[PDB]
């Protein structure tokens, strides 16, 4: 019992751990918010700032475009390739059932 | 012989099957290639109206004199009273309300980690006892918990 | 895990209304200088009517991303149902080119 | 929107800032919580996991061990009646092993 408490506790710990990784792990755009904060601070004219990170956010958000692209080409081939495994199956099986 | 008459039946009518598909399948692709295109033509259309209307309104917004800023305080006050039921609420006790909220918050937070362990553990046991009967059932395949 | 559910409820509210008063004290700065005030509208009228305009742009975007979404959707099932067919086919005239 | 919309003015800034300095302090806190000073959002995602795995060990030990409380309701008498049972089928064991 008192190793049970113990290890209580130390799910504590674990679980109090993780959420905060978790918490992070939301708040992960937030830290692009960085420049955010530069931007606000300026406290005048920033629409070139702004101007350049909406530049920079589209070439991430195209590159973002190709990679979903890719992979979702691989995941459809793969895709095809498991359905064609699923008939041939079918098919085999059914001239086993015949014989 | 007659076995592979029967088969050669077989593929006369998969062949009909798969022209048919094949050509049902170019439909869909140059279909979608079609919705593709005109939702592109969209999205730019979206990027044109934006990006004028910034220009537009180039020489309007530059010049703000941190004078309409403000407002912005005041919008966020009334979001807060409203959804803090504090009509009360001012600026300068926000701060009290500010520190309350927050051990709330915490509180909260603590409570639910205490749940998460008790919860964390009644699904792992939920977890084995699933897994058991997935075994049964595979071993000999439909069966009742209670026979289990 | 129903009781998890509404406590997990229960702490979403609390946040969000803490990060709602941290708002309140960063602003309280700007309600310092709440008495300032700046010239307004002076071109609003153009620039109302062609957010209109833009606004129906977003509507029709949004509707032709939903048509897209979904005509992938269709297509992929259609190529893996093509992909069953050719999977059969070929093991039927492989079964057949044995015999 | 905020180009287009600059008459925004600034205040969906000034929330990002406001997320930004909280997304710091969480960053900080966790390095605490974690004591990881070695951190980075880039890689968090890593140590989470990585403590999802140890918090999953913690949980399935845990299971075991409320389970073995569970059953240590039982009373002495079932100890004695077993190892007794034990001990003459097999010879003498030490209760540790029977």
């Amino acid at each position: 019992q008192q190793d049970y408490e113990t290890a209580k506790h130390s799910q504590h710990q674990a679980k109090q751990q993780a959420f905060a990784l978790v918490e992070i792990v939301q708040r992960r755009v937030h830290f692009s918010y960085s420049d955010s904060a530069g931007m606000l601070s300026e406290n005048a004219d920033l629409n070139d700032k702004l101007r350049q990170r909406l530049e920079h956010a589209e070439s991430d958000r195209s590159r973002a475009r190709e990679q979903l692209r890719q992979q979702q080409a691989q995941y459809s081939q793969f895709n095809q390739v498991l359905a064609s495994l699923k008939s041939s199956y079918e098919t085999k099986q059914d001239m086993l059932k015949e014989l | 012989q007659e076995k592979i008459d029967r088969y050669q039946v077989d593929l006369e009518e998969l062949s009909y099957r798969l022209e048919e598909q094949t050509d049902v399948v170019e439909e869909a692709g140059e279909l979608q290639a079609e919705y593709e295109a005109r939702t592109e033509a969209t999205e730019q259309e979206v990027d044109e109206l934006k990006s004028q209307l910034a220009d537009y309104q180039q020489a309007l917004d530059v010049q703000q004199t941190r004078a309409i800023q403000y407002q912005q305080a005041l919008q966020a006050l009334e979001r807060a009273r409203e959804l803090c039921r504090l009509p009360d609420l001012s600026v300068d006790n926000a701060e009290e309300w500010l520190e309350t909220f927050q051990a709330k918050e915490q509180q909260a937070t603590e409570a639910l980690l205490a749940l998460e362990q008790k919860l964390s553990v009644a699904d792992a046991a939920h977890n084995q006892f699933e897994q058991a009967y997935q075994l049964v059932k595979n071993i000999v395949g439909e069966t009742s918990r209670s026979e289990a």
